[PDB]
């Protein structure tokens, strides 16, 4: 309606008088407050944006230093502490946390469709995010992709990043235990180069014609854990996920993990960045720090 | 003060930086020029230097002839003697 | 050379005695430029004479040879400039371009003396600014070695500094929700993760490099020509900042 | 203009005015006369706050009718940048958004906006799946069945 | 052990008997149950069926530009011919993304092997002269079938010990990450073995920002001779465009006259194109997957596209498509035109069969929009004889009507711009049958804002809220929740509002105020699980205790955020900021 419109617009433009317009027919109108009484008369300027910053830092005095301490105000131990800590993760927010949690579930055949392609996946956000992978990995995925090949469900590990003796060789070893691939001849191991990598550069290959179909599928939790974030184990799951037989379900919670990766990782690692915020507690997760 | 007298651009002072420095009168600020064993030889190869890593013109160098030594030594009819004393 | 030239000139007046004192004199000429950028060597000698010889050869002719004082003039110009290296100078995205651009600044300048020229908002609520540099400096940092600093100091001038894009309308709902200025996406940190591994952008050296620290400090490796490159070819200009010091 | 002027002084009642041009209830305008005899010791011009302040309130709670006639956007943003006296409206923007960034974290201002769902003029329940990902979300290109049901009427009767 | 203690353990998932159901895959009945699983099957094997086939192009693409690259890399690597025999060939590669493999020809006289090293593989000298030995010996011994160390004399004593002379290539694969002083110490010691009269070499340089850029980092000693016999390449996956208009014409051509794009979509992914060189054409392909992925599964008119399913043209999908809004253009068009009304009483839904009717005769229409874009495209190919020339900003000119200006940036074609000028306008039934990110979902699961997004929710904590009103009682927080703002929400602000230095018991106090008292003891109350907590409440100061307990988990959760750098140690009485809204 694109030449019409707008002289339909136009032509309506000029027609309203702007006095007449009513905005609310059954208002009531404003009367004066009686008492003067109750109208009491009782930090820096920008708050969000880079001018905010300038603002918030600069320089304050010495004399100014409210040299004050926890230890002015009880310090009791700590049994109590997550004992109080818990009973509120179990009774303050709840009913709320379970209804946005059931509504946040009917995107399982999205994630299940994008997988199909070989997408590997992500879940960013803020509190907890256990609570979810772990429910919708097993309860969702294995059989409903068990079926569809048609046999055993397909099985899975769990890589528990937040370990700060997450190492990488032992998850190789895994790999190993479970894939079950060829090993390397003689002639490729170039002076001490790495194992690992060279036989996930033969088995990439190895699988590069295989059926395109589903065999395993590994999850990581807190893909920035202390000693997960580390490169070399960083560079062997990305690496990782080019094969079709298995993907990644992939949880993150640091504010800058994002430059973590690079681009040759993040064209070989393919996250879609799917945001889910919860604000839970993560009461399990303070054990570590 | 005043045949005439030509300056040479950084690229021109880049070559020949390099050839003072290969001639025994500059050093690097913390250097540590050649190790005794081969241990520390071998671990002189294993880590590297800030002077390595960071660029050619800001690293921290050092001095080995001072002003006076070198104004006492020179030939004092050079048109440059003038500008020998600090 | 010498023969290729001999019949491209195709002039039939020649010697060896000739060749040798035409060879001679241009290498006279060759000691007399450069002795003073190197003195008493051969092997860069030689290889300068390598590099340059042809350029002189395709220049060298009847009247050249009759009165080489005008050959020489002729041929001045590799005497008097080297220039032994190899319009454009880059291939690559914008962001990568100016955000290198911003790095520089965010270690030769006072985190305090560029809240003045970085500020573009109009004031609101009660405030005042700071005096700037009441006193000028006369060492010109581009001299010393850099400083360090943390990223949102980049995010910031960055922001600053970054060209307009989002182009509005005044229309009635145009600039309503717009939002004309670029914010933190995923591609400028993923160009930055790039440039580290381009060694541009240097962090404190470390094995087992942990680009995610809080206690990490950044620096860049680059001299004041990297910089000056991008700008007239981006026609950015920020020399202003910088030439007033001193 | 109303902006320029400098260290402007104001009333219980001439704010109230300013709020009751447009008929709106009596809560609003007491509660913004709260903020101004609360937050009034550091500013430059009351007019911007209270012209934010009114503005805001005036798109969350007339969402309905905006929403079914989008003709409204123009004539109260016309009505008032007449009232102030000026020509240019960007500064208006500005005295829209910076209230928006400065009252963005208040109880009553949470209490209002769960009352006349506005949340950006868009509802709780489309919003989420609007932003969490996902392709149900409704985005209405199409048009509802009543409309096409009384639609048809106005075709009914085309013989005349 | 608890079950999440241990690290890279495993465990195996149990199986149900079985469902014996044919709807095994994602996609949905849409419309409310209105429609078909018979329709569902055949979306999923078209959508299954077109994918493949676009991916049959996507892989002849990928290898038809990888062997282009090495096709033109053999040429210019090889018959180089030198005058000096004293210098060997050395080759930029101006910005390429290096890991892609090269061939080696065999020009027998000669034995060939690669050499290929990496940062990784490259601390010192002596090592990596080891491995590139190593890599030479092993290579060219099996090949025809003693010991000899690994060392520099091996490759000039090659002829007396397997006959053939040998050429070297090699290939730094990061040129750029790798130690410069022991790049320098290794290339003076290769140019040491040029003395035997037997042997040639070649070293290719996979640079990935510029020559000038690091051709002063090293020293000019090395630089010299590498100005004697040089080699430039501009490469890039997406060079001159000469693929990147192949795959969008093979996308227009393999779904032609079906679909249409608008300016926005268009335009979105012009700028998303330049926002990394290197990789460009994967990450477009990427997304156009996903968005085929969300049309099939959100279009329940994906099943009318194939005319075979034209027999079951259904009444719901009728009504549904009535409702389209140039549909209605057209009949109030119709009706102003014509005051009779005999025509729109014969079409319209009253009888549904010439409704059917017209929906078959402008679905088979051929959309020109596109034809006419495909054959603009072989105007210019053929006429201009261009290939650096994206199509996708011709459509988005064509979109926008600006054609003939952007054309105008060539001028060429000027004689003929006004009838290559494609009038744009819209189309009947443009709504159904399109694509472009009105939804706002692209940028949201592709290009997300990731903090401003996180932010967002962290200061508003409504947009995520369960607003409701009815059922607290059932909720021990009934009475709570709805007078409470949570933890994180009302930290985040005062943390913003505060300075860049924050201390811990003012402020904490300062946030304390902003709690109730007998309300929070009443919460507690609620709750008779807890007999310590009970114990606990009993006394007054058990809400400033409680209140500590949040503040102190809160914070020391959003320390592992990133969010504070935990300052003055030793002390840990005062903190400061490094992240901003905004």
């Amino acid at each position: 309606l694109k030449q019409i419109i707008m002289n339909n617009l136009k032509e309506y433009k000029d027609s309203t008088s702007p006095g007449k317009l009513t905005l609310s027919r059954n208002f009531t109108p404003t009367p004066v407050p009686k008492n003067k009484k109750l109208y009491q008369t009782s930090a820096s300027s920008f708050l969000d944006t880079f001018e905010g910053y300038f603002d918030q830092r600069k320089i304050v005095r010495t004399n100014a230093k409210s040299r004050h301490t926890m230890s002015m105000a009880p310090d009791v131990t700590r049994e109590e502490f997550s004992l109080v800590s818990n009973f509120f993760n179990e009774n303050f927010q709840k009913r709320p946390r379970q209804k946005l949690f059931e509504i946040q579930k009917k995107m399982f055949p999205q994630y299940w469709f994008e997988l199909t392609q070989g997408f590997s996946l992500l879940f960013y956000g803020v509190g907890s995010k256990r609570n979810f992978l772990e429910e919708f990995a097993i309860d969702y995925l294995s059989p409903k992709i068990a079926y569809s090949q048609l046999v055993n469900s397909i099985p899975c590990l769990i890589l528990n990043g937040y370990n700060p003796s997450c190492n990488y060789r032992d998850v190789f070893k895994e790999i190993t235990d479970l894939l079950v691939p060829a090993e390397l001849t003689r002639s490729e191991t170039k002076y001490w180069g790495n194992h690992v990598i060279l036989q996930i550069q033969k088995m990439i290959d190895f699988y590069k014609n295989q059926p395109l179909d589903i065999k395993l599928i590994l999850v990581v939790h807190n893909l920035d854990g202390p000693s997960i974030r580390k490169n070399t184990f960083q560079t062997m799951l990305s690496f990782l996920s080019v094969i079709r037989q298995i993907a990644i379900v992939a949880s993150t919670d640091h504010i800058y993990a994002p430059l973590l990766w690079d681009n040759m990782k993040a064209q070989n690692y393919n996250f879609v960045f799917h945001d889910i915020s919860n604000f839970e507690p993560s009461t399990v997760e303070s054990t570590f720090q | 003060r005043i045949n005439t007298i030509k300056l040479w651009l950084k690229k021109d002072v880049k070559n020949v930086w390099e050839n003072l420095v290969q001639l025994d009168f500059f050093t690097e600020k913390s250097a540590v020029g050649l190790r005794d064993n081969a241990t520390a030889a071998f671990y002189a190869s294993n880590y590297q230097f800030q002077g390595t890593m960071i660029p050619f013109d800001l690293r921290s160098y050092q001095m080995q002839i001072i002003l006076q030594e070198l104004r006492r030594i020179i030939p004092k009819s050079n048109m440059y003697y003038s500008w020998t004393q600090l | 050379c010498l023969r290729k030239r001999i019949i491209e000139e195709q002039i039939t007046d020649c010697t060896d005695d000739q060749f040798q004192n035409v060879a001679a004199n241009f290498i006279h000429l060759i000691v007399q430029a450069f002795h003073s950028y190197t003195g008493n060597d051969i092997f860069a000698l030689n290889d300068l004479i390598d590099f340059k010889w042809p350029k002189y050869v395709s220049r060298i002719t009847k009247e050249n040879i009759f009165e080489p004082l005008a050959l020489y003039k002729s041929a001045i110009k590799l005497f008097l400039s080297t220039d032994d290296n190899l319009s454009q100078t880059y291939d690559l995205s914008i962001i990568s371009k100016y955000l290198l651009i911003a790095s520089y600044i965010c270690s030769y300048l006072e985190p305090r003396y560029d809240a003045s020229i970085f500020s573009r908002k109009t004031r609101i609520i009660q405030g005042r600014a700071a005096y700037g540099r009441r006193k000028k400096k006369e060492v010109n940092p581009r001299y010393l070695q850099p400083s360090l600093f943390a990223i949102e100091r980049l995010l910031a001038i960055f922001q600053a500094i970054f060209p307009i894009q989002g182009k509005a309308e005044s229309g009635s709902l145009s600039a309503l929700r717009e939002e004309s200025l670029m914010k933190a996406n995923i591609e400028v940190f993923q160009n930055l993760s790039e440039l580290h591994t381009l060694k541009l952008i240097a962090t404190t050296m470390n094995k087992n490099i942990d680009y995610l620290s809080p206690k990490v400090r950044w620096k860049v490796n680059v001299p004041w020509e990297i910089i000056k490159e991008i700008s007239e070819s981006v026609h950015f200009n920020i020399s202003d900042y910088f030439s007033d010091i001193h | 203009s109303l902006l320029v002027k400098k260290y402007c002084k104001m009333t219980t009642e001439e704010i109230i005015r300013l709020c009751n041009d447009f008929e709106l209830p009596r809560e609003v305008a007491y509660k913004i006369v709260d903020e101004y005899n609360i937050n009034a010791s550091r500013l430059v011009c009351p007019w911007q706050l209270v012209c934010g302040l009114v503005l805001n309130c005036t798109f969350i709670v007339f969402n309905e009718r905006r929403r079914k006639d989008p003709r409204i956007d123009h004539f109260i943003v016309s009505k008032m940048c007449s009232l102030m006296l000026t020509s240019k409206v960007d500064d208006v923007i500005e005295c829209v958004k910076l209230v928006k960034e400065l009252i963005i974290g208040e109880k009553w201002f949470r209490d209002l906006q769960i009352r006349y769902d506005d949340f950006d003029g868009i509802r709780y329940d489309e919003i989420i799946f609007r932003k969490l990902g996902s392709m149900l979300q409704t985005t209405n290109i199409l048009v509802t069945d009543d409309q096409y049901n009384i639609w048809k009427k106005r075709i009914e009767m085309d013989l005349a | 052990f608890a079950d999440a203690q241990r690290s890279h353990y495993t465990v195996y998932p149990s199986l149900p008997q079985s469902n014996k159901n044919d709807k095994h895959i994602p996609f949905v009945k849409l419309l409310s149950g209105k429609e078909s699983e018979v329709n569902v099957e055949k979306r999923w094997e078209l959508y299954h069926q077109l994918h493949s086939h676009f991916h049959d192009q996507v892989d002849h693409i990928i290898d038809n530009i990888e062997a282009d690259l090495k096709a033109e890399i053999s040429d210019l690597l090889y018959s180089e011919t030198t005058q000096k025999r004293r210098c060997f060939n050395t080759i930029f590669l101006l910005g390429s993304d290096s890991t892609t493999k090269i061939e080696l020809k065999d020009e027998s006289s000669r034995y060939n092997v690669l050499i290929e090293l990496t940062p990784k593989e490259s601390p010192n000298v002596r090592m990596m002269l080891r491995r590139s030995m190593y890599k030479l010996y092993s290579a060219a011994d099996a090949e025809e079938h003693n010991d000899v160390s690994y060392d520099l004399s091996l490759v000039e004593n090659f002829k007396r010990l397997f006959g053939k002379d040998l050429a070297m290539v090699f290939n730094f694969k990061d040129v750029d990450s790798i130690n410069f002083n022991t790049l320098d110490n290794f290339i003076i010691l290769l140019k040491s073995a040029f003395k035997y009269d037997h042997v040639k070499i070649s070293l290719i340089f996979n640079i990935n920002t510029n020559l000038s850029n690091i051709e002063k980092n090293l020293r000019q000693s090395t630089i010299r001779l590498l100005k004697r016999n040089y080699h430039k390449l501009d490469v890039s996956s997406n060079k001159g465009f000469k693929y990147g208009n192949q795959i969008f014409q093979s996308f227009l051509d393999t779904v032609d006259g079906k679909l249409n794009l608008s300016d926005r979509f268009v335009e979105f992914i012009l700028s998303k194109m330049a926002n990394n060189t290197n990789h460009n054409l994967q990450l477009l392909t990427k997304m156009l997957d996903y968005s085929l992925m969300s049309y099939f599964f959100q279009n329940a008119f994906s099943v009318f596209i194939d005319p075979v399913n034209v027999d079951f043209l259904n009444d719901d999908y009728l009504k549904i498509l009535s409702r389209c809004p140039t549909f209605m253009f057209f009949v109030e068009g119709l009706i102003k035109q014509h005051a009779p009304a005999d025509e729109i009483l014969s079409l319209l839904t009253n009888k549904n069969r010439g409704l059917e009717e017209f929906f078959v005769e402008f679905l088979v229409r051929e959309n020109p929009i596109n034809g006419h874009a495909k054959f603009v495209a072989r105007f210019l190919e053929e006429e201009l004889n261009i290939t650096n020339f994206n199509l996708i900003e011709l459509y988005h000119n064509l979109l926008i009507g600006k054609l003939d200006s952007y054309l105008d940036r060539w001028s060429a074609c000027k004689e003929y711009k006004d009838r290559l000028h494609f009038e744009p306008i819209d189309t009947i039934f443009q709504e159904l049958f399109t694509l472009d990110n009105r939804s706002g979902l692209l940028t949201q699961s592709i290009f997300p804002s990731y903090k401003s997004n996180i932010e967002d929710n962290l200061l508003s904590w409504e947009q995520v809220l369960p607003s409701l009103d009815k059922e607290n009682y059932d909720t021990l927080s009934g009475d709570l929740d709805k007078i409470m703002a949570p933890v994180l929400g009302q930290l985040f602000k005062l943390y913003r509002e505060a300075n860049m230095t924050i201390n811990i018991y003012d402020f904490y106090i300062a946030f304390r105020e902003t709690l109730p008292k007998e309300e929070i003891l009443n919460f507690i109350r609620k709750d008779p699980s807890n007999t310590k907590l009970l114990e606990l409440a009993e006394t007054p100061d058990a809400f400033d205790k409680v209140a500590l307990i949040l503040f102190m988990q809160a914070i020391f959760a959003f320390e592992n955020m990133g969010l504070i750098k935990f300052q003055s140690t030793k002390s840990y009485d005062l903190v400061e900021k490094c992240v901003w809204r905004g």
